[PDB]
């Protein structure tokens, strides 16, 4: 079908211009209408505007004075520029296709969304600590183990287990800001107690804003 | 430009019944051409929003026939027949009769399943973290329902007033449970002042509070 992929910095300083790019595959941006929407941290959605198949643009009147939309038809990409940002602009930004015409259609395909945080603070990579399985974290034949991914900024971080081979019983908790203003989270997995004797468990952590990437082996403890 | 309103934050429902989620608009979404310019989107945990219904009466491709939209003018309802556990997520109404597109604030569909107590697990700090001068203790409440739970930290039987924070998963799409972490973080110096670290858990599924503890 159609695939949309947002890209750009995850961190922008206040007063700067935020720029994002949406790369489209499976469809040409010289047909249809091509949109930007954002989702604020409390889940409210705000339509930002579109660039049409012809390159004409529409902007939400609440944002018109602060936004520009551009396109590069050779790369099949279009871009959002948002002026003079503040922490009020921190959000997950989505691009999405509108298919149809003025009479019949819908915004059907959305991108995966990209987080942007507005702060003057420098990026910080996480410390990754094992949450070791022990009798304090077992119930009968079930043991819990995990990784603590601590003191990073900004969102997002990605976590996998055994390079994605282990997904059953995994909970990666939503990141929560600490009183330091830095994020922390744990990712946990529940596994058969007996497996701890021959299966190695490794959490893969990737924090792209700070160029931190860590594999951490999680060994049993007494 | 039209205001779209979804008064409910959440809509708890039991499996297999018809659910209904309400949306109201500040002006009629019905054009003279006979089309109502109302849309429904679903955002499941961890996914982007996805189109369910467009222009009130059309199902998006791949969407099961259990979703339908009723009402007229300014008062609408999304109906989900025979609700499944995988239906959990935030449902948004939207309009584009007038630009800009505008969206309701969302309503989270929640499955009311049987009460389920948490399994409580506790993790002392790692040697690696201690070597760096801090100590984080993690209490995990796994696979419980309802979401409401009280977790208290007690250090040598002294209730802690601070230094901890919680995180809760979205409701699981397969077993309809939540899980929760509570993390207490201390300087290594403060951590080594005390002996017994305990998280005490209160929950609908527990007949009395449960404490899991270790001795440093
Ligand atoms: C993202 C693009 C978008 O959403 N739209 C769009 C489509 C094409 C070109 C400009 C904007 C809306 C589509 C629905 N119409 C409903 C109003 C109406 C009803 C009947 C006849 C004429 C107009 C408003 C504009």
């Amino acid at each position: 079908e159609v695939q949309l992929q947002e890209s750009g910095p995850s961190l922008v300083k206040p007063s700067q211009t935020l720029s994002l790019t949406c790369s489209v595959t499976g469809d040409s941006i010289t047909s249809g209408y091509w949109n930007w929407i954002r989702k604020f941290p409390g889940n409210k959605l705000e339509y930002m505007g579109y660039i049409s198949y012809s390159g004409s643009t529409y902007y939400n009147p609440s944002l018109k004075s602060r936004i520009s939309i551009t396109r590069d038809t050779s790369k099949n990409q279009y871009s959002l520029h948002l002026n003079s940002v503040t922490a009020e602009d921190t959000a997950t930004f989505y691009c999405a296709r509108y298919y149809g015409d003025n009479y019949v259609g819908a915004m059907d395909y959305w991108g995966q969304g990209t987080s942007v945080t507005v702060s003057s603070a420098s990026t910080k990579g996480p410390s990754v600590f094992p949450l070791a399985p022990s009798s304090k974290s077992t119930s009968g034949g079930t043991a819990a183990l995990g990784c603590l991914v601590k003191d990073y900024f900004p969102e997002p971080v990605t976590v996998s287990w055994n390079s994605g081979a282990l997904t059953s019983g995994v909970h990666t908790f939503p990141a929560v800001l600490q009183s330091s203003g830095l994020y922390s989270l744990s990712s946990v997995v529940t596994v058969p107690s007996s497996s701890l004797g021959t299966q190695t468990y490794i959490c893969n952590v990737n924090h792209k804003p700070s160029n931190t990437k860590v594999d951490k082996r999680v060994e049993p403890k007494s | 430009d039209i205001v779209m309103t979804q008064a409910a934050f959440s809509n708890p429902v039991t499996l297999g019944i018809s659910a209904s989620i309400s949306c109201r608009s500040s002006k009629s979404l019905l054009h003279s051409n006979g089309i109502t310019y109302l849309y429904w989107y679903l955002q499941k945990p961890g996914q982007s929003p996805q189109l369910l219904i467009y222009q009130m009466s059309n199902l998006a491709s791949g969407v099961p026939d259990r979703f339908s939209s009723s009402g007229s003018g300014t008062d609408f309802t999304l109906r989900i027949s025979r609700v499944e556990a995988e239906d959990v997520g935030v449902y948004y109404c939207a309009q584009n009769l007038e630009l800009p597109w505008t969206f309701g604030g969302g309503t989270k569909l929640e499955i009311k399943r049987t009460v389920a107590a948490p399994s409580v697990f506790i993790f002392p700090p790692s040697d690696e973290q201690l070597k760096s001068g801090t100590a984080s203790v993690v209490c995990l409440l796994n696979n419980f329902y309802p979401r409401e739970a009280k977790v208290q930290w007690k250090v040598d039987n002294a209730l802690q007033s601070g230094n901890s924070q919680e995180s809760v998963t979205e409701q699981d799409s397969k077993d309809s449970t939540y899980s929760l972490s509570s993390t207490l973080t201390l300087s290594k110096a403060d951590y080594e002042k005390h002996k017994v670290y305990a998280c005490e858990v209160t929950h609908q599924g527990l007949s009395s509070p449960v404490t899991k503890s270790f001795n440093r």
